[PDB]
This record gives structure tokens, C-alpha cells and sequence, in this order.
RNA sequence: UAUAUAUAUAUAUAUAUAUAUAUAUAUAUAUAUAUAUA
RNA sequence: UAUAUAUAUAUAUAUAUAUAUAUAUAUAUAUAUAUAUA
């Protein structure tokens, strides 16, 4: 492979490395990270002149088509527009023009320019309206670009690096050696041509740039021209070329993908284009496979049990596949075709099409071919100019086709109007209720409870926030001098500050700043829109309290809200696999857009008068969270009018209907476009982040359960379906979580609906729907689409288009982050790989270039010095990135399950073990005395030779700088601290708690001498945390990032040979595998696309543990003593002490001063104290006592069981009697379980048992360092 | 929802109007002009006379104690000022933290409406094209 | 001039039957290559 | 040379899918004729 000889040296050795060829070291690994620093980016291109490529592709030259800037932009009402070119009003993304004119000359780079600093002067200055045009363009345009997580061209030599040289095949009798071959990808030869038009002689100039600040681009020569839509273009090919290798597709469907880009390419609006034919590849694929006669295989028998509102699942064996379970929907080829036919695309789906006809019968083929087709949509994070964003989603109003008549109401309640009784229908639905779930919350001792108070409270601050300037100026306004702490440097938009600002407020004189404006904000998406951000402020946050308690009483007491508890999300992983078994049928539903068609003239006037009258059972003169209780004027007697107190909840809504009515005024000031910030008011609910979840929850619950129980029966006309349709109920037949729901059909006897009932029945679900303005956009596909989650025949298909390797969103200008936060970029780019489930030897290859590149930075001051770092490998190790090949070992044998942390180490160091001593003895002159894990051979030297230590040691080095503080700024700070303090503790008796337990705590452990120094979690600290998240979202000073790089250098350099206490104790354990163990599922039913015999090691471990979590004994350690707490502290931290606490056999009194330290009061605190015993405690629970945790990874298996009864701590006729942990037992045992499981987890292959052989020293000398450790700590 | 008699928004508007007669002494006028620099005017194609910097009257208010208004009319409004104006001479404004009424010193007196307008129209001599910019705003005595 | 109904012709779509072509799967025969045995 | 296994090609048979042609039925559009109304 010539490719091979045009790399530079290095590189070519971090090839071989990366191929499996040798053991990597630091040496190389700096010479291949540092020499790509340096050399500049066009190189990479250049490189494509060594691939004879042999693909049908051809570039057109209609891409070079620039159509002018200045006809798609313009001002009106001093705001710049988008002004569409087609009659389509949603053209308003970025078009593809020449970017050219615009730019200046650099002089550090004179060949790339950025814009005239004429322009931006004259738009910032005279507001000049073309210059403001273009500067929006540019700004845009740019942004477009930086939508990556770094630059693409890296990325591209990362995939030519890897790509360059085959990998060495391991002993394994699985390990089959790539199929897929380079000359053969049609996204590279594309790459190739439309190259070849930005050479000048041989140089191959970049299109573009990406910076810190942007993107910059290249000034044309007076010939050319650069069209922007080109590097979008390119990001997309580079995208797909990645992702088309490590999925292993064949080169045809790839094919399709280039003149997909191509044909989206070619015409304006690159953006647009894409957008517009998006779900082509999921129709033609997904929602069509197994409509023909050849139908069968085996598919999976998923139970759905008894209590279904615990929505627990138990796989009951295999289904034999026929014709008769075959999808009944209509499929989806002839609306996909007509829609290509616009494109004159219609070869593409002639192709899907011919290549799908290949697989009619469900197997592994099958759904591996679904995976690769539909990760063939692009990937880009789409972006349009905020403005146009707020003004095309906002300027949306329901369409209601029965409104409620205005004779419907009673007299005013001063704001409210009661429903009369004499209205039916879904209204009068709606209406009981809310208003039945008010009353429950009327009378409720839970509230007014002083915790449950400090609760609320606290929930409301966080350290991002808005509106801060709208509640400054309204409160100033009516004459109330806020405080300031400004010296305390701290965000004043966070939502801490100005809460910290109303501590010392009497409550009702702040009711005038709810009529407030509210800041807004834009996040990027995938494959939509983008989302909306509208973070009100804390007194609005407050005010809106009864809204959300009565939705969440609704969730909670009905149909469990539909697994928004959001416990685990895997939850929704078997509901949808059952969901998809043949036996079922499955209707996806969701409300066109819930956040726009919720709205007051319809909906939010009954809710409110439905929680008003609701409220009318309970105290009249009964204040709620300082709101008192007032006196209204009551008109629905028009003879007898009059005015009566009603109670602080009632007065809550009375305010805020009258603030829903008024409708929410957002104000805009976008930074991408040019001077043109500006506020209007809109009906839109906020729906900023999953508070308002409850709300669409519940009404999307309970309008469907009226259209079932009553519309329906009422209208639909077909006898089969009336019976079939009764005997139906929500809270066993639909699911929800704000829009998004899901309907399934009680399984009909043998056999299946008919589509015509289904289409009647669907047909009038849109009906209804209509009637008061929710578009449902239902569909029948017989397939499951629920929290962006799909599922094939039981079978789960990861949508990888979704998680594009190159991209990334970014939603300001500047990227405003520092260099070595790359490093956990990579970390959770890595993962996304193996959650989804790729071709694991490759991406671990991959993974590895990306990190090398990552594992060197710098940073130059403001004026003056420059700094420089990088990490030695072995980091990435303990991050959890598997190795691949070890000095003495064969390559590829540790699996990507592998735990990160200390587990990661121990597992390798076990397995690596025997060599490492047996080679040190030969190479190394013995130790002066002996060891307790290691013999006389001093292996610790020979593990710094390889720089183990500081690989392991730099990893725990912090990456974010530390702001620093000031005396006048710590009066702020007190001042800051003073008042969170008041605002937390606004009554006293929770004041007193915490000081006793406080001050008994510390008087305990020093006298009883536990310990001192013990950070216990406590109240007291919770506004400490507070204040540093608040300094901490500052952007930081340059001193920070000195003593940053200093530091983390000198941890680097500092020779030390030992890891943490825990770590060095572990070693003292050894494990052994011994056969596999029996299987869960049939290996021949598929459960994940990609998991299949190709992918073995994916492959091996989904079959031997199963993917149903099904801990029908363990529960996973969810059933934590303290429920109920308070946000700041961490309840991992809380019971990790109190178990360590009843493990060192404390007194009670040290739990009751522990648990009085976080409120609870004396009487629960010794109900709580009581509970604790090492009996009911699960194998995690007490495991994570010594920070032994389970990876992320092992998420979506069933490792209960096999932790239960497979890996044995004490086998009698294996195990040494030394290691017999005798009593300790108790709390000895799970702690080897877990270093057992995640050993056999960290090695490829099969699944095995997992069992202790051998403590170096007496499994009592280990208990008694343990139990040392834990009373230090 | 609730309604509120319509008689409470007039006396709010025009109750104040009402008690002129009954006063004892003339009316003092005021307004709270934002200023202009000519620069963007002739950089829009204006011809205007006099380099200092154009300004136009937003809103007027009367008051009739010339000492305390004096001594009332220091405080700087923190309320910038959005002029647009096109060459049709249709002239708009926008205040970007919006003006509450209650920041206005009881002691004033507004009109119901108002139209804003150049202070002097004779500083310009021909319309340019149309025209934006932002500017303070600061209560001022008239004459 | 227009609307409605009926008949006839032509075009397009859907269903069924027959013929031809192409693709895929399975079986059998023949040829060629590679491996193993004699 | 023969046997056995694997791969590829060609031929024949059977099944499935798609395309094209012809026939029949149904729907929609257009034209022409006839009737009725304006």
C-alpha cells in the first residue's frame, strides 16, 4: 500500500501500533500527536492522490452554481429576514452562495481571509443594511461549519490512518478479517473529485477552516469561487465514509448516500434540501421488510406481567415466524418513490428496494442490513438564524373546530369562570379531572411540611438560569433596591444570583415582577428543528407551583406517568421490544407540536378554573409558601354578589391564569444576526426543559382515555372493531411522555385487525383530535418509535444517524472552551460507539487515533507566555478505553465492556499478572524486601518504565481551571452565602436540626475518634456547593490556566510508584474464569442489530447474559433509605457513609447525628437509623460503599443474576482456605463478586464464571486493612 | 376570562386631564428628547445643516412647580431608545427595557397619545433613505 | 354557452388471468479451479 | 487417472419478486353523440 509509504514516520508507526503490529509506547504516541500539530491540515487531502479508486461516481459541475447572497437577505422592521427564494415560507435556512466578497486577507495565514472589518464596523455603526445582510450571512455561515466537534479534516486522517493497514488477526476462531476494502467507497473517490477543484498547483487548499472563534475561509483566485454548501458537503462525505466502515456496509448502499449528498448539494439551500426528503431511508427500510410471501424465522416470546403499571417483562422463550404473523400495514414504496421522483432520485429507491427484496425472512442479514440503510441520512447538526427560528415556530395558534361557546361559563371569580355542569364532552372530561386531582392536593399534610418546603425551594436554583435583567429592572421599578454582589464574581443571569437577590423579601411584595419578560434560548438538533430553551425566572418558577403538583399527582396516580419517573431509561427497552413481537399491534402516535397547541382560550382556562374550584375543599385562611390568603369578589349570582377570602393556593391561580391570559413575553437577542434584539408575546408554552413534561403528560393521557372510552364506541362504525375496541384502558394499553406516546391493540385471537377497521379507526382518531387542535400525526408500521428508540420483531436497531462522529452542536459563536476538555470529548464519543453497536475491532482502532490526537495542547497567555502539556497513553486506559495489544500479550483481547477506573486496572493487572512477574525477575535485579502482593522481582519499576504510574496518576488530574477569590468579594460572598442560607432555611426548626447534628457529629468523631476531617454530607454545605457552581459557570481568568498546566506537568513529572490504597489492596486478589455459562436466549434469535456472529464480541455478550433486565430479586439497589432530599447533595454519598458507619459498628447516636445533619428529624431519624442492616442491602448497594460502581455499559444487560449465582467468592474445591472470608462474609462477598464480574466482563469472548482462587495475604488481613481504610476515609 | 369596567382605563387616561381647569397657575411643558449624531443621517443620503447631533422629542409632559421638576429631571432613565425612521419621514420609536408607567414621578402629566417628531424640522434639508439608530433618553425643559 | 344523466372511444390507476424478459432462492446435470486420499 | 470436499461458471426444472405486452372488471380524467334543465 503505497498510502502507507506517503506517511511521514511517525504516523507510520502509530499505524503499526494501531494495526496490532507492536505495543504502543509514549514515545511514539508523542511523535504522532506532535507532529499533527504541525503540520498544516491540507496534507490530508494530499494524501488521497495514492487510491486508485475503481468507483462509478462522477461529480457534477452543477455544485459550483454560487447563487447570490444578496436577494436572500433583507430588513424589515428593523430585523433581518431570510426572505425565501421558493414560494415555501420554510426556506429559511442558509442558501449556497459565494462567501468570497466578503473577505479580507490574514496576516498570520495571508492565503484564508476573514470578513472586511469595514463591514462589521459599518452594520455595528451606521446599522447599514447590506452590511448588516452580509455580516448575518457570514456569521451564519460560519456557525454552519463549526457544527463539529473538531475539525474534519482530523477526523479524515484519522480514518486514512487506520484504514491504512489491516489489522493482524488474534487467535480467535471468530475474529473474521474485514470484508469492506478502500478503492471501493464511493464517499472517497466523491472526496477525490470535487477536491480536484480547489488545487491551484498541487496544494489543495481547504474550502475552510474551523477555529475557536468560527471558521475562516480561503480567498478565491479571480476564476473561482467558493460555494459554503461545498464544506457541508464534505462534512457529510467524510461523516458517511466513517460511519459506512465501521458498520462494514457494501459499497451500492453507500453509493446511494453520495448522490443523496450530491443531489442535496447541487441545488440551493443545501440545508433546506436535506431537510425536506429526511425520512426517505427509515420509509423504504424501517417501515417496509417483511410485506411478501417468503416470510419466517424466529423472533423473541416477551411477557408482559400481571402488575403492568411496574411495567416488568420476563422473556419466555422463542416464536416460530409465518406468514399469517407477517406486518399487515400498507407499505411505504409508492409516497417515497413520488416524493423522489421530484429530486429524480427514483435509481436510489430502485436500488433499496431490489437489494431489501434480498431478505425476506427476519435473521441476523436482515436487520444488519436495516442498521446500515438507514445510518445512510446525514448526520449534520442543522442550523438557521435564531430570528427566523422564534418567528416561524412561535407564530402558530391552534385551530379549534368546537369551541367552548361563551354561554358555557358561570359569573367571574374575580379572574376564574366555573364550568357549568350542564356541558359534556371532552371538556367536561378534561375538567373533572384536574379538578378531581386538585382536590386531593388540597388537603394534604405532605406540604407544609418544613422539609418537603426546602425542597421545592431548592429545586428551583440551579447554576444556569435567564431573565435576570427583566426581574432587576421590574423589581426597581416598584421601588424595591435589590441587593448586589458583584464582587463575589458569579454570573448575574444564573439562577442562583437572583435568588440569592429575593431571600430577605416578604413573598407578596414581589407579585407585580411575574408580568415579567422572559430571556430565551436555542439549542441545535440532528434531524429537526431546534429546540427551544425558556428558563423562567425563580418567582415565576415559584408562582406556577400548583400546576405542577396537580400534574404530577395526575402522573403519579394515573397510568404511573408513563415511566416519566425516568428511574432508569432503560425501562423503555423491553416496553418497546414487547411492543414489536408479532403477537402485538403497535401504533405510534404524538402531538404535532403539544408546546404550540396548548393554550389558554381552550385549555389553560379549564385547568385553571378546574385547580380554582378544586381548591374550594380546604381552608379558606390558609397560607401556602408565603402566599396569604385575600379576599375576591364572587359574581355567579347576579342577584346576590358578594366577596369571600379565598385560600393562598386559590390566589396562586388567580394570578396565574390572569399571567397565561396575558400570554408569555419572550424577548430575543440572538448574537449570530446584527443588532436586531426585540420582544414579542406568544401563547407558546415555555417547555424548556422536562418540568413541563408533567403538564403535556397529562392532558396527552387524559384526552386519549376519553377518546377511547366514549368518542370512539360513539362514532366509529365497524362491529369488530367496537368489540375489540371495548375492554381497552389506558393504563394497559398506552404509554406517554409529553408529545411522544404509544398505543398498543390487545392481541387479537390468532390473528390481526384488519387494516380497514385500522384505517377507520385511525382516521377518527385524527378527527377527534382535530376538534380542539392537536394534529396527532399518527402512523401504523408496525414498528416502535418511542423516545427515539427503535425496535424491528423484538429486535432493537440503534439509529446511528443520530450520533454522527464528526459532528457536534454549538449554539453560540465561539466554541468558548479550553484545550483539555477534548479529552472527555473523546471519552463520550467512545462510548457512543459501544452503546451502539458497531464493528468493535475497528472502532476500538479508531478510537485510539482520535485520542492520540487529542492527548497533546497548549495555551499562550493574553500577552505573554506560552504553555504546553500532553498525557502518557496509559490515561486513556484508566478513563476506559481498552488497550490494544500489551508487551508480551496478543492483540485484541480485552473487551470494550471493560470498566473504567480502578476495576479497568485491577482487571488488566490480573490478567497481566504472571508475565509481568516472571519478566521482571529476568530483566530487574530483585527488591531489598519483600512484598505483599509481588515477590522479590520489583515489577512496580518495571510498570514506571512503562509509565503506568503517570498515566494512572494524570487521570486524576482536575481539567477545568479554578476561579479565585477575594476578602470585599467573601463580604459578597458571605453576603451570597448568607442569603442562600435564608432562603434555604426560611423557617428556623430546620436551622436548629442541622446545627445539632452538626454539632454533635463533630463532637462525636473526634471523641469517639472515628476520624476528623470527614466531609459529611450536611445542609450547611449546600449553599457552599452552590456558590462554586455559580463562580465555577464564569468564564475563567488566564492565571487559572497557568497553574492549571503548571500543576498537571508537575503530577506528570513527580516519580511516584504506587496507586490509590484501594487499587494496591485489590491486587492481594486472584480470579480465574472457568467455563461459559449456560445461555440465555437462542444465539440464532437476533436482539440488536450489529450483534450478530460478525460482530463477535457484542455478539457473545448480549447472548450469554440477555438484554431483558430482569432482576426479579436484586431491583438494582433503587430502594435508597433516604427518598425524600434535598438537591446539592448526593444521595450515593449519604449511604455509602451510613452502611460504612454500620459496617465500623457506630454507635446510634453518630446515625442520628448523621441523619439530623440533613434535616430529618430525631422521631425518622431513628426510623430511618433502624432500617439500616446489612441483611436487606443488595450487592451494589453495599459494593458502592468502597466506590466499586457498575459501568454504564453494562446498562442494558442482565448482570443480576450472574453476580447473584455465578460468580463464586469461595468455591470449596477451588479456592485456598486462606482467602475463606469466614463472618465477615457478609460484607466481604459482594465486594469479590464485583472485582470477579468485572474481570470476566473486561476480556473478550464468551461470558464465564468468574471465581477467586487465592488472597496473597488471609482474606482477614484484607477485611482488617478495609475496615482501616473506611474508618480513615 | 374576567373582565374590568372600561371606565377605570379612561379615569387612568384622561381623569388627570380633567382637573386642568381647576388648577391656579400655567402649565409647564417638558419632553425627554434622545439625541442623533449626523453622522448615520449623512451616511443614509440626508442632507442636514450643523454638525451637532439631531434630536427628536419622544414624549412631552407638563408639570407646573419649575423647582422640584428641576430638581426631578437629573435621574438618567435606563431605558435606551430604538429610532427608526424611514424617507418617508414615518418616524417610529422603540424602547428596549419597555418605559412603565410607574416610573413616571406622580407629579407629571401625559398626554393620551403623542406622535414623535423631529424638534426642528428645519435641520434637514432632504430625506435620505430610511434610517435607524439607538440612543439615551433624558428629560428635558422646552421652550 | 353551462350543468346533470346515459352510451361509445382514448389515457391513467387498481385487481385478476395469460405470455415474454430480468433478478433472487432451492434442486439436478456438465465444465473449470483449489484442497485431501488412492 | 479416480474418489470426496469447497468455490465459480453454464444449462434445465421449481418457487418468489419486478418490469413490459394482451384480455376482463372497477375507478378517475378527456373527447364525441343523445336526452333533460337553465
Amino acid at each position: 500500500e503505497e498510502l502507507f509509504n506517503a506517511l511521514p514516520q511517525p504516523l507510520q508507526q502509530l499505524s503499526l501500533a494501531l494495526a496490532g503490529e507492536i505495543p504502543l509506547t509514549d514515545h511514539i504516541f508523542e511523535q504522532a500527536a506532535s507532529t499533527w500539530h504541525v503540520q498544516p491540515r491540507s496534507l490530508t487531502y494530499k494524501l488521497l492522490d495514492h487510491i486508485p479508486f475503481s468507483t462509478p461516481v462522477v461529480v457534477p459541475p452543477s455544485i459550483y452554481h454560487s447563487l447570490d447572497w444578496s436577494k436572500c437577505f433583507a430588513v424589515n422592521q428593523d430585523r433581518v429576514e431570510r426572505v425565501p427564494t421558493i414560494d415555501d415560507p420554510d426556506d429559511v435556512y442558509v442558501p449556497n452562495s459565494d462567501i468570497g466578497p466578503l473577505l479580507t486577507s490574514l496576516h498570520t495565514i495571508p492565503d484564508y481571509g476573514f470578513l472586511h472589518p469595514a463591514i462589521e464596523n459599518d452594520a455595528t455603526t451606521l446599522r447599514a443594511e447590506r452590511a448588516r445582510c452580509a455580516s448575518t450571512f457570514y456569521k451564519i455561515a460560519s456557525s454552519q461549519a463549526r457544527q463539529v466537534k473538531l475539525d474534519p479534516i482530523r477526523m479524515l486522517g484519522f480514518l486514512l490512518l487506520v484504514q491504512a493497514r489491516p489489522r493482524v488477526p488474534s487467535g480467535l476462531v471468530t475474529d473474521q478479517p474485514t470484508r469492506r476494502d478502500p478503492t471501493q467507497s464511493p464517499a472517497l473517490h466523491a472526496i477525490w473529485q470535487v477536491m480536484q477543484y480547489y488545487k491551484v498547483a498541487g496544494v489543495y487548499y481547504a474550502p475552510a477552516l474551523v477555529v475557536p472563534s468560527g471558521a475562516i475561509w480561503w480567498i478565491p483566485p479571480p476564476g473561482k469561487r467558493n460555494v459554503v454548501s461545498v464544506q457541508y458537503l464534505l462534512t457529510d462525505l467524510i461523516n458517511l465514509a466513517i460511519l459506512a466502515h465501521m458498520t462494514d456496509m457494501s459499497p451500492t448502499l453507500e453509493l446511494t448516500g453520495v448522490l443523496m449528498y450530491l443531489r442535496a448539494a447541487s441545488s440551493h439551500s443545501h440545508a433546506y434540501t436535506l431537510l425536506q426528503m429526511k425520512s426517505v431511508f427509515p420509509a423504504l427500510s424501517l417501515r417496509s421488510m417483511y410485506r411478501n410471501k417468503g416470510f419466517g424465522g424466529k423472533a423473541p416470546a416477551i411477557e408482559w406481567t400481571e402488575p403492568r403499571s411496574k411495567y416488568k417483562f420476563r422473556w419466555t422463550g422463542v416464536t416460530q415466524l409465518h406468514d399469517g404473523l407477517r406486518p399487515r400495514s400498507p407499505s411505504m414504496d409508492v409516497p417515497t418513490l413520488e416524493v423522489l421522483t421530484k429530486y429524480e432520485l427514483v435509481d436510489i429507491g430502485h436500488i433499496i428496494i431490489r437489494e431489501r427484496n434480498a431478505h425476506p425472512r427476519h435473521n441476523h442479514d436482515s436487520v444488519r442490513f436495516v442498521r446500515d440503510v438507514m445510518a445512510l441520512t446525514s448526520g449534520m447538526y442543522l442550523v438557521r438564524q435564531p430570528t427566523m427560528s422564534v418567528l416561524r415556530e412561535y407564530s402558530q395558534v391552534p385551530d379549534i373546530k368546537d369551541p367552548i361557546p361563551p354561554s358555557a361559563w358561570t359569573g367571574p371569580i374575580g379572574n376564574v369562570r366555573y364550568l357549568l355542569p350542564s356541558v359534556q364532552g371532552p371538556a367536561r372530561h378534561l375538567y373533572d379531572t384536574w379538578r378531581a386531582a386538585a382536590r386531593q392536593i388540597a388537603q394534604d399534610p405532605q406540604w407544609h411540611d418544613p422539609l418537603n418546603q426546602a425542597i421545592m425551594r431548592a429545586q428551583y436554583v440551579t447554576a444556569r438560569g435567564g431573565s435576570s435583567a427583566s426581574l432587576k429592572f421590574a423589581l426597581k421599578v416598584t421601588g424595591i433596591v435589590l441587593p448586589e454582589y458583584d464582587d463575589s464574581k458569579v454570573k448575574k443571569s444564573s439562577k442562583i444570583y437572583q435568588a440569592a437577590q429575593i431571600a430577605r423579601i416578604a413573598f407578596m411584595l414581589l407579585i407585580a415582577a411575574i408580568h415579567a419578560e422572559v430571556t430565551m434560548g436555542i439549542r441545535n438538533q440532528v434531524q429537526r428543528r431546534a429546540r427551544s430553551i425558556m428558563p423562567l425566572n425563580v418567582i415565576q418558577q415559584a408562582i406556577s407551583a400548583p400546576h405542577t403538583l396537580v400534574a404530577n399527582y395526575i402522573n403519579k396516580h394515573m397510568n404511573l406517568s408513563t415511566t416519566s419517573g425516568s428511574v432508569v431509561t432503560d425501562k423503555v427497552i423491553p416496553l418497546i421490544l414487547y411492543a414489536s413481537t408479532p403477537p402485538n399491534t403497535v401504533v405510534n402516535v404524538d402531538i404535532k407540536a403539544c408546546d404550540a397547541s396548548i393554550t389558554y382560550n381552550y385549555f389553560l382556562s379549564v385547568i385553571c378554573g378546574a385547580m380554582h374550584e378544586g381548591f374550594e375543599v380546604g381552608n379558606a385562611d390558609a397560607a401556602f409558601m408565603g402566599v396569604p390568603s385575600t379576599i375576591v369578589s364572587d359574581r355567579r349570582s347576579s342577584v346576590a354578589p358578594y366577596s369571600r377570602p379565598i385560600s393562598g393556593l386559590q390566589t396562586m391561580v388567580q394570578h396565574l391564569a390572569d399571567l397565561y391570559a396575558a400570554g408569555f413575553r419572550y424577548s430575543v437577542s440572538d448574537a449570530f444576526s446584527s443588532g436586531n434584539k426585540f420582544s414579542f408575546p406568544t401563547s407558546t408554552f415555555p417547555s424548556g426543559s422536562t418540568a413541563t413534561s408533567t403538564e403535556h403528560t397529562a392532558n396527552n393521557s387524559t384526552m386519549m382515555e376519553y377518546f377511547l372510552n366514549v368518542h370512539a364506541p360513539s362514532h366509529v362504525k365497524s362491529a369488530s372493531l367496537k368489540r375489540i375496541l371495548t375492554d381497552m384502558t389506558i393504563q394497559r394499553n398506552y404509554v406517554c411522555q409529553g408529545d411522544d406516546g404509544i398505543l398498543l391493540l390487545p392481541h387479537e385471537a390468532a390473528s390481526k385487525i384488519s387494516a380497514d377497521d385500522m384505517n377507520e379507526l385511525l382516521t377518527c382518531l385524527r378527527d377527534y383530535g382535530q376538534l380542539f387542535g392537536w394534529n396527532y400525526d399518527i402512523d401504523w408500521s408496525d414498528t416502535a418509535e418511542y423516545l427515539k428508540l427503535y425496535a424491528l420483531m423484538g429486535c432493537r436497531i440503534p439509529n446511528t444517524s443520530r450520533h454522527p462522529p464528526v459532528g457536534k452542536e454549538y449554539a453560540a459563536p465561539q466554541t468558548d472552551e479550553i484545550w483539555p476538555s477534548l479529552i472527555d470529548i473523546v471519552i463520550g464519543h467512545h462510548l457512543n460507539g459501544v452503546t451502539d453497536v458497531l464493528n468493535w475491532r475497528e472502532w476500538l482502532r479508531f478510537s485510539w487515533a482520535f485520542a492520540c490526537y487529542s492527548s497533546r495542547g497548549g495555551y499562550t497567555n493574553p500577552k505573554g507566555q506560552s504553555f504546553s502539556a500532553q498525557y502518557p497513553w496509559w490515561t486513556f486506559v484508566y478513563l476506559g478505553i481498552p488497550p490494544i495489544l500489551l508487551p508480551g500479550q496478543t492483540p485484541f483481547i480485552h473487551s470494550c465492556y471493560m470498566p473504567p477506573g480502578d476495576q479497568g486496572m485491577f482487571s488488566i493487572l490480573n490478567g497481566w499478572r504472571d508475565w509481568l512477574i516472571s519478566h521482571a525477575s529476568t530483566t530487574l535485579p530483585p527488591l531489598r524486601h519483600n512484598h505483599p502482593v509481588w515477590g522479590l522481582s520489583d515489577v512496580p519499576s518495571l510498570l514506571s518504565q512503562f509509565g503506568v504510574y503517570a498515566g494512572y496518576h494524570a487521570a486524576q488530574h482536575y481539567r477545568r481551571p479554578k476561579p479565585a477569590p477575594e476578602t470585599a468579594s467573601s463580604d459578597s460572598i458571605n453576603q451570597i452565602t448568607s442569603d442562600l442560607t435564608e432562603y434555604l432555611f426560611y423557617d428556623s426548626a430546620l436551622k436548629a436540626r442541622v446545627m445539632k447534628g452538626r454539632y454533635n457529629w463533630e463532637r462525636l468523631s473526634s471523641s469517639l475518634s472515628l476520624n476528623v476531617g470527614s466531609r459529611v454530607p450536611s445542609l450547611f454545605d449546600v449553599p457552599g456547593k452552590w456558590v462554586a457552581a455559580g463562580r465555577d459557570a464564569e468564564k475563567p481568568p488566564p492565571s487559572s490556566v497557568e497553574d492549571m498546566f503548571t500543576s498537571l506537568n508537575r503530577c506528570i513529572r513527580r516519580p511516584t510508584h504506587s496507586f490509590s490504597r484501594l487499587l494496591e489492596l485489590y491486587l492481594r486478589v486472584h480470579v480465574t474464569l472457568g467455563e461459559s455459562i449456560p445461555l440465555a436466549i437462542d444465539p440464532d434469535v437476533p436482539q440488536v442489530a450489529g450483534a450478530d456472529p460478525a460482530n463477535d464480541d457484542h455478539w457473545f455478550k448480549y447472548t450469554c447474559l440477555g438484554d431483558i433486565p430482569s432482576a426479579t430479586r436484586n431491583y438494582f439497589g433503587e430502594s435508597l433509605f433516604v427518598g425524600r432530599v434535598v438537591s446539592g447533595l448526593d444521595v450515593e454519598a449519604v449511604d455509602a457513609t451510613l452502611l460504612r458507619l454500620k459496617i465500623l459498628g457506630a454507635p446510634p447516636e453518630a446515625f442520628i447525628a448523621v441523619l439530623n445533619g440533613i434535616g430529618m428529624s430525631d422521631s425518622e431519624a431513628h426510623q430511618i437509623a433502624g432500617r439500616i442492616s446489612l441483611a436487606n442491602a443488595q450487592l451494589v448497594q453495599i459494593a458502592r460503599v468502597v466506590h466499586l460502581s457498575i459501568p454504564s455499559s453494562w446498562m442494558t444487560l442482565n448482570t443480576g443474576p450472574y453476580i447473584h449465582h455465578h460468580a463464586y467468592d469461595f468455591k470449596p474445591g477451588i479456592t485456598q482456605p486462606s482467602a475463606k472470608s469466614r463472618d465477615k462474609s457478609i460484607w466481604m462477598s459482594p465486594i469479590l463478586k464485583l472485582l470477579c464480574t468485572s474481570y470476566a466482563m473486561t476480556v473478550a469472548g464468551p461470558v464465564r464464571t468468574s471465581i477467586v482462587t487465592e488472597i496473597d495475604g488471609s482474606a482477614a488481613a484484607l477485611s482488617g486493612n478495609l475496615r482501616v481504610w473506611m474508618r480513615d476515609v | 376570562l374576567a373582565p374590568t369596567p372600561a371606565g377605570r382605563l379612561y379615569k387612568q387616561l384622561f381623569g388627570p386631564w380633567l382637573m386642568v381647569p381647576r388648577l391656579s397657575d400655567p402649565l409647564i411643558k417638558l419632553r425627554l428628547v434622545a439625541s442623533a449624531p449626523a453622522k448615520v443621517l449623512r451616511a443614509a443620503g440626508w442632507t442636514i445643516d450643523g454638525d451637532p447631533p439631531l434630536e427628536v422629542s419622544c414624549l412631552c409632559a407638563y408639570v407646573t412647580d419649575r423647582a422640584m421638576a428641576a430638581a426631578l429631571i437629573e435621574r438618567r432613565l435606563d431605558s435606551r431608545a430604538l429610532v427608526n425612521v424611514g424617507g418617508d419621514q414615518l418616524m417610529f420609536v422603540e424602547y428596549a427595557p419597555p418605559l412603565p408607567l410607574v416610573s413616571i414621578p406622580r407629579t407629571f402629566l401625559l398626554p393620551v397619545t403623542y406622535v414623535v417628531h423631529w424638534v426642528s424640522p428645519q435641520r434637514v434639508l432632504l430625506n435620505g433613505g430610511n434610517v435607524s439608530f439607538t440612543s439615551g433618553l433624558e428629560w428635558t425643559f422646552d421652550d
